[PDB]
């Protein structure tokens, strides 16, 4: 559960992601795919090489469904329903993987913006991030 | 922990430059911040309110240079983590009993603070092989 | 998040919980103690035998407030916001023993009530508590 | 795992009166109904849609026999659960890539149907018994 004062740091960090979000979710996937090697199971029709071009697009889906999960940020569970209907009925994610791209999407955003990633920025971002995973992993 | 030689040499070369008393209470006080049962841990290092008492306090600087010293020194003893890690897993889980998903979290919290320090020089495969280091220095505090 | 239908499984099961609720709480909380024994450090302030009075009294305020979180399902932030603020802030508890004390409600309905321990009756409750957790865990 | 006399007899006299060929199916059934996303490693099973679909599918119980055969056997040899436990954490971990913590939720599904089975035969001391056991061959599993 969300306060006011994280949805604040949460819509005003991934504000200034803005425009870098497309690049952002890419590098947190390339981070997760060569971090966490696993994860690379879910995906066994992309290529997963660093700079190709479906993971690039892949991370621009992924970034922009962050985006107007954030835009939503008091009601996430019907504004990410096609998500979680994808995520949780047809992929079976198991909710390890989502903690897993949760660490790299942080780490991305501690190696490309230093002066947002204030401690209470880190606190909101991680537990939005664990809001936008409790919601995609269930199954409603 | 199984390292090739880049691995070990970026990892090397890149904790070579990191600012010990610096990135261990940046680490630690990120722990209490963003994981916040983690502060009944420390309810003796005084005021642990805010963010900025956290992060603005001697205390959580002094451990976290002690929490630096003990991963420096998993990383001089990368083929032996357990016989390095054995006096501290006993502390941390008898004496203390601090559940083993706890030290993961602070792994990944350091490597963050690390991505924090070092921006693009933290390269996607610099974070693989921390990843792998901190989850063996966490498997080998659980035991 | 739940879905319709496994509020409508929580609700009949701690509706034929009912008036044994007391009960069950309290040997709840005696499995936790005695299979959990690091929980024990929560409490050093109670007596922790078998048959304690003060473990009986817990009990019965653990299964009201559950009971209380089953008459607001669909707003549990805003109804469990005094023992958020117990468990998140004075308390500060791992939330590792939230999962271990729902697993002992859950071992104590599979043995008082194997009528009404469907499977999706299971995964119902088992939401239901992890929702009650990511509650009393988080701050506001 | 260390035990007392006491917790190895409970353990023992409890689970002589197990019915293999139920509870086996019950407990992987349970587990792909709590715990959906393990449906993902059993795709080779068939419907896995409703749960009366799990509970009614020949390879939920043909497996779920094949997982209680290990569990006794991890009861036969709890002093050596490691050793019990090399070619399933061998197939678990690198030919399957189950996580760690689905183990120990398989096992916490397992205790579960065993009070669903026993009733108040199934005390807390029968049950602190049974996490002992539990954690001990899901910690032999994750290795
Ligand atoms: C944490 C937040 C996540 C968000 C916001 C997210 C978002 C998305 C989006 C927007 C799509 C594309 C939907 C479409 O094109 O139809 C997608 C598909 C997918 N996601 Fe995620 N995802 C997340 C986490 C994960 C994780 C952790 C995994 C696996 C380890 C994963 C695996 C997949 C897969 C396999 C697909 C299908 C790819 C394809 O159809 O080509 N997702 N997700
Ligand atoms: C994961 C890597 C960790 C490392 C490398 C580490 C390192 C250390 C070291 C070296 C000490 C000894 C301090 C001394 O003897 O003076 C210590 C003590 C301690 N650790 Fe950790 N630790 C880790 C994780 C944790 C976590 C996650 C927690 C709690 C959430 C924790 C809680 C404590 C506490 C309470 C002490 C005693 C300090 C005191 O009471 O003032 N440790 N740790
Ligand atoms: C579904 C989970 C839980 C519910 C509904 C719940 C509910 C409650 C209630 C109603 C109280 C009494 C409040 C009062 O008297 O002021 C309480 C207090 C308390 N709870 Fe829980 N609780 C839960 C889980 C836990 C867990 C998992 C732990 C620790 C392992 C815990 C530790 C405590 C402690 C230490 C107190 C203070 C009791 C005292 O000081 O006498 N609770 N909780
Ligand atoms: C304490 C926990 C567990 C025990 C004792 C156990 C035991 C076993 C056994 C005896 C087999 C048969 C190996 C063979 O026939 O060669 C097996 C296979 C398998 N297990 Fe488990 N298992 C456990 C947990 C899990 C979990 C939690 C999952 C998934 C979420 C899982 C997924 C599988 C799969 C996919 C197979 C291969 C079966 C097939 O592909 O048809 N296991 N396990």
């Amino acid at each position: 559960v969300l306060s006011p004062a994280d949805k604040t740091n949460v819509k005003a960090a991934w504000g200034k992601v803005g425009a870098h979000a497309g690049e952002y979710g890419a590098e947190a996937l390339e981070r997760m795919f060569l971090s966490f090697p696993t994860t690379k199971t879910y995906f066994p029709h992309f290529d997963l090489s660093h700079g190709s071009a479906q993971v690039k697009g892949h991370g621009k889906k992924v970034a922009d469904a962050l985006t107007n999960a954030v835009a939503h940020v008091d009601d996430m569970p019907n504004a990410l329903s096609a998500l979680s209907d994808l995520h949780a009925h047809k992929l079976r994610v198991d909710p390890v993987n989502f903690k897993l791209l949760s660490h790299c999407l942080l780490v991305t955003l501690a190696a490309h913006l230093p002066a947002e990633f204030t401690p209470a920025v880190h606190a909101s971002l991680d537990k939005f991030l664990a809001s936008v995973s409790t919601v995609l992993t269930s199954k409603y | 922990v199984h390292l090739t030689p880049e691995e070990k040499s970026a990892v090397t070369a890149l904790w070579g430059k990191v600012n010990v008393d610096e990135v261990g209470g940046e680490a630690l006080g990120r722990l209490l911040v963003v994981y916040p049962w983690t502060q009944r841990f420390f309810e003796s290092f005084g005021d642990l309110s805010t963010p900025d008492a956290v992060m603005g306090n001697p205390k959580v600087k002094a451990h976290g240079k002690k929490v630096l010293g003990a991963f420096s020194d998993g990383l001089a003893h990368l083929d032996n983590l357990k016989g390095t890690f054995a006096t501290l897993s006993e502390l941390h889980c008898d004496k203390l009993h601090v559940d083993p998903e706890n030290f993961r979290l602070l792994g990944n919290v350091l490597v963050c603070v690390l991505a924090h320090h070092f921006g693009k020089e933290f390269t996607p495969p610099v974070q693989a092989a921390y990843q792998k280091v901190v989850a063996g220095v966490a498997n080998a505090l659980a035991h």
